[PDB]
């Protein structure tokens, strides 16, 4: 296969973070041939809205999402992978992956201008399909969990500088003052979370390129090692997927 | 906002033509105070 | 309000650039 | 002791300066030419040293290999005799012109060359000099298409010289580098990648020089150009001045941002280089310790290694993220659709790239004036100074004094018309 | 943010009197 | 105070016989280190490596031992790794890479003994600033 | 050093291209002997 | 026809100013700077210098005080690039990369030149000489120097130099702990320039001060001054002179007032052209000095010389300037 | 106004609080590459893959790691005894061990 666009043509408008298209063509199809042999898999990943759910009148909510506005730049998208397709004892298919790319997109909510940075995830991914092999387009199916980090370091150091593996232990602006309050702050703490994401195929198509859907996760906002609690998260959007093993 | 970017060349050159035309002109050229050569 | 008073002291040494400028004590000649 | 400034109208002794200081130039030329290949080491990579006129003369792809050195002693030394026998041979000029007597009353004389304040006069005499540039810029074109060839750095393997083929002679092309924004990393004239350009870009020139030069001759400026100027003898000064200047800068920054007229082998690597080069010699040291690049989470959550560009593409992260339009030989085969292809990184990636990676990043445009290498920190025992560096540092010194210049002789110019004299 | 509020007065102060008093003096002198 | 012999009188084999410079000499060990070396060897420091220095003692836990001449020598004229499994030949300068590192081409045996002379002799004078640069670090 | 064989004048080329600064010199000597003006 | 009214305007004395030619651009240009700068002062939202993801906001609302800083450089990511206002999005995201620092250093050194101009301009339509144009010239092509040559020669405006007292300081210290500066006759010319015009311009108007003409309607109740008009002018030039010439030697003093008021306009000027210089060449790494190392070859013990206790600083800044956002060994820019 | 069981909890750091089974051995499931260059031939590939069959939770599971050479099993035993394990430590693991600490130079 090749027609080439050039890295020189894409540099242009920002195509790399909109994945390919799959436009005409809706063949569901592709085989049992996996009940007959194995495949691996190379999926992009790509966002079109980011959700926080943030609201503290407690006791007397249902549902509370915000839109939100990109502060970070067509930075987002950016997800290339490598993963492998297995079957299992009862005719779902599973999805495991090799790079395990991730990224940093800041987001302004509206009401308090209060900026949320959320890392987005996908590292150590888990993937399932329902029932059988005999169909694929038709009906769409595809989630499992995440494995979510820190926005930051051990190694990054703050204001003062005083952090997990190197920065100070204190405040040292104020020698004589009171540890306890400051303690949130002169320590700092490694959180590692919930993963979930579920997907939908809207089109598949001919025998190379294969999948592409609606993407939906929800993860947890950057709580910088011991400050304010994690605001929740949700992320909506579209991918693209290719496969082929023989 | 491409509205925007249009609007502000517009601006942006319209001075231009009057620094440019303000030299090039043929009215007040480059008359100065002890001698007008025209 | 650490502000404010940044600020208020700020509009004053501009309002005294216009006073200054445009209502200074002329410079003359008839002398 | 504005000596220089009593000999304005006697264009007889102005002839004797002229073509005396036109002799240095010259001079120079023999002098460094010679003085380089004299210090000069084969197989030291040429800007290791302290050299500038062989790079260009390699640059021409004179006498070389496959980025390598000088296959071919000789080359150079033509040009450092030539020149410095060219000092003689007009040393004799400005001196004679100089000092053996005036102008402007031979009559035959008169009328081969004329006087200031004559537009039609001075129109002739400046088409004729550009009849002159018109044709070098058009020797340049000759020596890279039927004579013996130019430098491409570019594809393949080594690039040696190389005789080019019908130039990049689009009409449109050639002056769309004249419309592009000079920012981040489009700069006009910097732009240019491909050396077919170049070559393309000097035909029309010439042709554009010619056409003018006798169009001069032929006509004197209408009366817009006539109210606009003046035409004092100081005022001319003041124009060409201030446009040595622009170019000054022109070329500084031409000159450390390159383009393969600047081939980085011989000058030595860009800025950037350094930094890129940087980030992808560690990829691989650490790739060699099975370090996984696409996952990698630096202490910023930014990925030591990679990471995206605003028009989202990959980017070797670290400081080096402003760096990311930078382009090379070396980096390219990895670059692909959407930016850097992490297949091609961890299978594909040949060792002799590593190599080029740890050289530059090695000697990094940085030093100082005891001619230190690297950071401002480092022991005297490493002696570098990027040719670039020395370049782009004095060159852009005269580039600002000289418009120091054009402020000075064209203010001087409006006290001639009627102020100050 | 903690800011000692003596400054206010001190900052207030510093503006008026010199000022007050010069304030005193550009109209005796017309 | 002066540079003595003893300093110079440094190890040559694995097994306990020694050789002991010269003035001459040490010398010319600098001028070459800093000749094809410093750029990416500066006062004993890798650049390209941090985590690998040029120090007495981690020469001597590297396979085969370098915490003499004799090793050294072969070094330069061949690669090894830290372990002595990869041959580094199109890595890093070797005589046997003359074709690619030009500024290996002139060197000579005499010439190698005597760089080798330079990274033995240096740590007695510097002590630990050679190592991870203290007056530089 | 590739002069092969002028070998012989290292030393003359080495302190050659100096000279254009030594000509602002003689410039000034010129001046002094006639007075500066 | 009404083109010709319009000019005429332009070009002559308008009971305020003179806004000739220049100014058509100065003007307008000078005043969206100012606004756009006043305001990004005072509530600009903060904004990440260096590509990181951590804001620095140094505005009067986000908590700072006049010293603590102001408008912040762009982003290291946009750092070289053009960032404009259309070329974005949302205004949120702008001023979150830095854009107020674009916008407003370009406006202002356009209009920063064109301020130049319109001296110059001015002197045509008043008959006097051509030299304050030249003055002028110095520190603006240092502002240049700093806020343009610099980000162009270093790969990113990000570090440009911030538009703040406090950042001012940092500028400054990151960059001899980058370049080495004190030790760099460019910069040591400047304070010889500057300095020098501290001692002239106490000199000048010392003197010019002391041998002031003694007996003209002065008392010791009143002190009025002179006006053109007056011949004499108000000093006694002999008894300066004569005082300074008394105090050193004879050729110390200056015998003419030429000799006296060029000396004032050359000595500072030449001075900071070079700095301006210094830092546009240190802009592209030609760092100053450095006699890092002098031995004793007896064993080779390295004797530290006052300069390295000197690099003992610069050292340790080195290693703190921008924490945490490098992530290769050597920084190279 | 606080209690111990907050208090604690957060008084603690993750890389403190290891400083006690750590510092006399080499940590097999998390400390980086580069501290495997302070033993004989251990470096260039042992530590490469040592580093990537983790976590072990006996010193001497290293052994079964497959594909292994004769001598390079001898060599681990020597070494063994330099040798611990711990619990895998969040942190330091998720930010390439192998290089993230400080390149000392
Ligand atoms: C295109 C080239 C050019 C030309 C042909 C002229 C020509 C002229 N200039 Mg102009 N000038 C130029 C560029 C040029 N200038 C530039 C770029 C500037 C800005 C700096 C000036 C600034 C300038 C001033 C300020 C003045 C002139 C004046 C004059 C007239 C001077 C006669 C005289 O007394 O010289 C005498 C010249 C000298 C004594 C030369 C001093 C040069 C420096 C100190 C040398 C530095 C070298 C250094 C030692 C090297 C170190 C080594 C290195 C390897 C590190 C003459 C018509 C004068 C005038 O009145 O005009 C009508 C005058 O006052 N010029
Ligand atoms: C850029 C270089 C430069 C040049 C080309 C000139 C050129 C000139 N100057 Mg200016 N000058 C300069 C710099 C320069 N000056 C500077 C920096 C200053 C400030 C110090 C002055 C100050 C100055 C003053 C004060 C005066 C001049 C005057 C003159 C004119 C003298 C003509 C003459 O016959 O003299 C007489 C000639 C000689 C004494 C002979 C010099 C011989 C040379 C060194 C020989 C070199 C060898 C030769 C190449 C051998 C060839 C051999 C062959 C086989 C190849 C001449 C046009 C004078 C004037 O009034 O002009 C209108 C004058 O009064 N100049
Ligand atoms: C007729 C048109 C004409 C032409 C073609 C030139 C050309 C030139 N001028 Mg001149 N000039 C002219 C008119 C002209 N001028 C007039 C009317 C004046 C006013 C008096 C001047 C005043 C002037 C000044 C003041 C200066 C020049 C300089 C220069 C040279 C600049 C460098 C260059 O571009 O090199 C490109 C190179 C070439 C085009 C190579 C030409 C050589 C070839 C091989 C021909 C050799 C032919 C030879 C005569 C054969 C006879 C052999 C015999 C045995 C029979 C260039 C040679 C500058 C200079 O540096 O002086 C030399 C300089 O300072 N010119
Ligand atoms: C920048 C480039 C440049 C330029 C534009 C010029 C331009 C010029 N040169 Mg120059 N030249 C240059 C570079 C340049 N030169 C250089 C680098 C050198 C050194 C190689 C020379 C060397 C040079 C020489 C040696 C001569 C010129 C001459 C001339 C002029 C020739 C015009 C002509 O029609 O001659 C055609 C020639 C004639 C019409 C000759 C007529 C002969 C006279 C009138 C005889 C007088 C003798 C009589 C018998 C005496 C009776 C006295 C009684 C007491 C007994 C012209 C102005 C010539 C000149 O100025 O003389 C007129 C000249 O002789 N040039
Ligand atoms: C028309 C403009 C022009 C431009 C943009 C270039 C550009 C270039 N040349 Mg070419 N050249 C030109 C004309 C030009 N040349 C002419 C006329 C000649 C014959 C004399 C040559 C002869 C030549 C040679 C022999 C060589 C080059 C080489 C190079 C490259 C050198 C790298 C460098 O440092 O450039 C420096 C670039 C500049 C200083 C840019 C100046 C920009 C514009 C033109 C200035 C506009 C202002 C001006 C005042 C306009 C007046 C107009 C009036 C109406 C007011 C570069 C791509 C080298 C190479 O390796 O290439 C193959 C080389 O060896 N050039
Ligand atoms: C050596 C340089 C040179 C110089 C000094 C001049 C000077 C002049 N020209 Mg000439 N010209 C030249 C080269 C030159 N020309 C060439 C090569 C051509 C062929 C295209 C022409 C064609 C030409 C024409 C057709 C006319 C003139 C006219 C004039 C006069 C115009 C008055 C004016 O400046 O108005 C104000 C000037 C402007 C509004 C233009 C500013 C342009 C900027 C500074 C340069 C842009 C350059 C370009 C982008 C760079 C090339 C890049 C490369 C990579 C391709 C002036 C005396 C006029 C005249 O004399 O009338 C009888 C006229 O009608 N010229
Ligand atoms: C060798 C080619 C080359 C050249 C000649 C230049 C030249 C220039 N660069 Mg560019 N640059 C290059 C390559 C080059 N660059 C490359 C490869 C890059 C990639 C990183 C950059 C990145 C870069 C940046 C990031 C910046 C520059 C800037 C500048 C300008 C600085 C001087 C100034 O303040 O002008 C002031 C303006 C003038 C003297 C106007 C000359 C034009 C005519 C004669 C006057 C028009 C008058 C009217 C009042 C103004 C209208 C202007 C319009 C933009 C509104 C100068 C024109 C700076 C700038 O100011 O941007 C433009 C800047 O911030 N450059
Ligand atoms: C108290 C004694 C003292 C002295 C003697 C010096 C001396 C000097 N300092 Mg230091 N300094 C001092 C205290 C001192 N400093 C202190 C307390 C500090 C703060 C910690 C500094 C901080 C400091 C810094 C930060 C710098 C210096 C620098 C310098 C040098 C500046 C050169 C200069 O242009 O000065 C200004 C003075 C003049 C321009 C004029 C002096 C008068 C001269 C000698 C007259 C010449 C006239 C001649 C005899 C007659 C001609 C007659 C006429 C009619 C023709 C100078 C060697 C600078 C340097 O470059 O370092 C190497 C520099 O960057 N100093
Ligand atoms: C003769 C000859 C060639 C002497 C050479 C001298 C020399 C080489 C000195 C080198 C080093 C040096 C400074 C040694 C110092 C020894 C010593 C104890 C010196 C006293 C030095 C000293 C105070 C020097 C000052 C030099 C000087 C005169 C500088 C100019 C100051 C200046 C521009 C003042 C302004 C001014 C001057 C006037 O005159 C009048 C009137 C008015 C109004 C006025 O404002
Ligand atoms: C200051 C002045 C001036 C000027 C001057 C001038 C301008 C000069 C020039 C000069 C010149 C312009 C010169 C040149 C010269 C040259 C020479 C002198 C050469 C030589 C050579 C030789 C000797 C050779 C070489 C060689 C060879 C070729 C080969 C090999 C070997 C050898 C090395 C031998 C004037 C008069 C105006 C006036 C007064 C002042
Ligand atoms: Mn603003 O900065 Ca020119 O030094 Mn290195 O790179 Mn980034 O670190 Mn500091
Ligand atoms: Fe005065």
């Amino acid at each position: 296969a090749k027609q080439t666009l050039t890295y020189d043509d894409i540099v242009g408008t920002g195509l790399a973070n909109k994945c390919p298209t799959l436009d005409d063509t809706a063949r569901g199809a592709y085989p049992i041939d996996s009940s007959q042999t194995y495949r691996i898999a190379r999926l992009c990943l790509q966002p079109t809205t980011f959700l926080v759910k943030e609201e503290p009148k407690n006791k007397r909510q249902e549902a509370e999402f915000v839109p939100t506005k990109l502060v970070t730049r067509e930075t987002t998208s950016l997800d290339q992978i490598q993963g492998e397709l297995k079957v299992n004892s009862d005719g779902s298919l599973t999805f495991v992956e090799e790079d395990g790319i991730d990224f940093q997109p800041v987001t302004v909510q509206m009401a308090g201008g209060e900026r949320i940075p959320l890392l987005f995830t996908v590292k150590n991914l888990v993937a399932s399909t329902q029932p059988n092999v005999t169909s694929i387009t038709t009906s769409t199916d595809f989630k499992g969990e995440f494995n979510v980090p820190s926005y930051r370091t051990a190694n990054f150091l703050d204001p003062k500088g005083r952090g997990l593996a190197s920065g100070y232990d204190s405040a040292i602006a104020l020698p004589q003052a009171k540890e306890e309050e400051l303690a949130r702050a002169n320590v700092k703490r490694f959180s590692l979370t919930k993963g979930q994401i579920s997907l939908n195929v809207a089109k598949v198509d001919g025998r190379t390129g294969e999948i592409a859907g609606t993407f939906e996760s929800e993860q947890l906002s950057d709580d910088d090692m011991g400050a304010h609690e994690p605001h929740e998260v949700k992320i909506q959007g579209v991918f693209y997927a290719s496969i082929e093993p023989a | 906002m491409e509205t925007l970017k249009i609007t502000v060349y517009i601006v942006v050159t319209f001075f231009v033509l009057l620094f440019v035309f303000g030299f090039l002109s043929g009215d007040p050229a480059r008359n100065p105070k002890r001698k007008d050569l025209e | 309000m650490e502000t404010i008073t940044y600020v208020f002291i700020f509009a004053c040494i501009i309002a005294l650039f216009f006073f200054a400028i445009f209502f200074r004590e002329p410079p003359r000649i008839t002398k | 002791w504005a000596g220089n400034a009593r000999l304005i109208n006697l264009s007889g002794k102005l002839l004797g300066a002229h073509v005396a200081h036109a002799g240095l130039i010259v001079f120079w030329a023999g002098a460094m030419t010679l003085f380089e290949l004299a210090h000069f080491i084969p197989e030291k990579p040429m800007y290791e040293q302290g050299l500038i006129l062989i790079p260009h003369i390699a640059t021409l792809g004179w006498g070389v290999g496959p980025g390598g050195e000088v296959v071919d002693t000789f080359p150079f030394f033509v040009v450092g005799v030539v020149h410095l026998i060219s000092s003689a041979v007009l040393g004799f000029g400005g001196v004679y012109h100089a000092i053996r007597g005036p102008e402007t009353l031979e009559e035959y004389s008169s009328f081969f060359g004329y006087d200031w304040k004559d537009k039609n006069k001075m129109t002739t005499i400046l088409g004729f000099h550009l009849i002159v540039l018109g044709i070098g810029a058009l020797l340049l074109v000759a020596k890279a298409m039927f004579f013996g060839g130019l430098y491409d750095t570019w594809a393949p393997g080594g690039g040696d010289v190389r005789v080019i083929t019908n130039p990049t002679l689009d009409p449109r092309v050639i002056f769309g580098y004249l419309l592009k924004s000079p920012f981040g990393g489009e700069g006009w004239i910097v732009s240019v990648n491909n050396l077919e350009d170049v070559v393309g870009g000097h035909i029309w020139i010439g042709l554009i020089c010619i056409a003018g030069g006798i169009w001069h001759i032929l006509t004197t400026p209408f009366g817009w150009a006539r109210r606009a100027f003046i035409w004092s003898g100081e005022a001319y000064l003041s124009y060409s001045l201030g446009a040595l200047s622009m170019m000054g800068f022109i070329a500084t920054c031409f000159v450390w941002f390159n383009n393969t007229v600047y081939p980085s082998e011989f000058y030595g690597p860009t800025g950037p280089e350094a930094s890129q080069a940087q980030a992808m010699t560690f990829l691989i040291r650490d790739q060699k310790l099975g370090a996984n690049v696409g996952s990698a989470q630096g202490p910023t959550g930014l990925g030591k290694y990679l990471m995206r560009s605003p028009t989202g593409e990959i980017i070797f992260g670290g400081e080096t993220m402003r760096f990311w339009d930078f382009r090379g030989p070396w980096l390219e085969p990895l670059r692909g659709p959407n930016g850097l292809d992490l297949n091609k990184i961890k299978n594909d990636i040949q060792p002799w790239q590593e190599r080029r990676a740890a050289e530059y990043m090695t000697h990094a445009p940085l030093g100082s004036l005891n001619s230190v290498g690297g950071v401002a920190t480092e022991i005297n025992s490493v002696n570098f100074v990027s040719p670039r560096s020395w370049l782009a540092t004095s060159h852009f010194v005269l580039a600002f004094f000289f418009l120091v210049g054009h402020l000075w002789h064209a203010g001087r110019a409006r006290a001639a018309a009627a102020g100050f004299e | 943010m903690e800011v000692n509020q003596l400054g206010l007065i001190a900052t207030a102060l510093f503006v008026l009197v010199p000022s007050v008093f010069l304030i005193i003096l550009y109209v005796q002198t017309e | 105070a002066e540079l003595t012999p003893e300093v110079l009188t440094v190890p040559l084999n694995s097994e306990g016989k020694t050789i002991t410079l010269t003035e001459k000499q040490y010398l010319e060990g600098k001028r070459l280190f800093q000749y094809a070396c410093a750029s990416c060897h500066v006062g004993g420091i890798t650049k390209t490596n941090p985590s690998l220095d040029l120090r007495t003692e981690t020469l001597a836990l590297a396979t085969p031992p370098r915490d003499n001449i004799e090793g050294l020598v072969d070094y330069m004229k061949n690669p090894t790794t830290y372990d002595g499994e990869q041959e580094i030949a199109e890595v890093h300068p070797s005589l046997r890479s003359a074709d690619i590192f030009p500024k290996m081409r002139n060197l000579t045996e005499k010439d190698l003994v005597a760089i080798a002379g330079h990274i033995l002799v240096e740590p007695k004078i510097l002590g630990d600033k050679w190592g991870g640069g203290k007056v530089y670090y | 050093k590739l002069p092969e064989a002028y070998a012989i004048f290292d030393p003359l080329v080495d302190v050659l291209p100096v000279i254009p600064v030594l000509f602002l010199a003689l410039a000034f000597v010129w001046q002094a002997a006639v007075g500066f003006r | 026809n009404l083109w010709e009214r319009f000019c005429n305007w332009v070009t002559s004395t308008d009971n305020r100013l003179y806004v000739g030619w220049f100014g058509v651009i100065m003007i307008p240009t000078l005043l969206a700077a100012t606004i756009c700068f006043v305001i990004a002062f005072i509530a600009a939202p903060p904004v990440d210098i260096d590509g990181i993801r951590e804001p620095v906001s140094g505005s009067l609302l986000y908590g700072n005080n006049i010293i603590t800083g102001a408008v912040v450089p762009s982003s290291n990511a946009i750092g070289l690039h053009f960032y404009p206002i259309w070329e974005a999005a949302s205004l949120d995201e702008w001023l979150y990369n830095g854009g107020p620092y674009q916008l407003i250093i370009f406006h202002f050194l356009l209009g920063a030149s064109c301020y130049m101009g319109r001296q110059w301009e001015l002197s045509y339509r008043l008959g006097m000489r051509p030299w304050i144009c030249v003055a002028y010239s110095a520190p603006l092509a240092s502002a240049f120097a700093v806020f343009l040559i610099y980000p162009i020669g270093q790969g990113s405006f990000s570090d440009g130099m911030p538009l703040g007292i406090s950042g001012t300081f940092n500028f400054m210290i990151v960059f001899q702990a980058e370049h080495n500066i004190l030790m760099h006759p460019f910069h040591q010319l400047g304070v010889a320039g500057v300095f020098g015009g501290a001692l002239f311009c106490a000199m000048h108007g010392s003197l010019v001060t002391s041998s002031l003409i003694r007996e003209t309607t002065e008392t010791e109740s009143a002190n009025y001054g002179y006006k053109f008009g007056q011949e004499e002018e108000t000093y006694n030039i002999v008894a300066a002179h004569g005082y300074f010439g008394r105090l050193i030697f004879q050729y110390a003093s200056f015998n003419n007032s030429r000799s006296l008021h060029f000396f004032l306009a050359a000595w500072p000027v030449v001075g900071v052209w070079f700095t301006a210089l210094g830092i546009s060449t240190m802009a592209f790494n030609l760092n100053g000095f450095n006699f890092n190392h002098s031995v004793i070859d007896a064993k080779g013990n390295v004797i530290n010389t006052w300069a390295d206790i000197i690099n003992r600083a610069n050292l340790g800044m080195e290693v703190m300037h921008e924490r945490n956002a490098h992530n290769f060994p050597l920084d190279l820019a | 106004a606080a209690t111990a069981s907050t208090e604690e909890e957060l008084v603690n750091v993750v890389d403190e609080k290891l400083g006690t089974a750590y510092g006399e051995k080499i940590d097999l499931n998390n400390t980086n590459i580069a501290a495997f260059i302070q033993y004989r031939g251990l470096y260039p590939t042992l530590a490469k893959l040592i580093v990537k069959n983790a976590p072990y939770e006996s010193v001497e599971d290293v052994l079964n790691i497959p594909g292994l050479t004769e001598r390079q099993k001898q060599i681990l035993r020597e070494n063994l005894e330099h040798f611990t394990v711990t619990e895998v430590e969040t942190a330091l693991v998720e930010g390439g061990d192998r290089y993230n600490n400080g390149l000392y130079k």
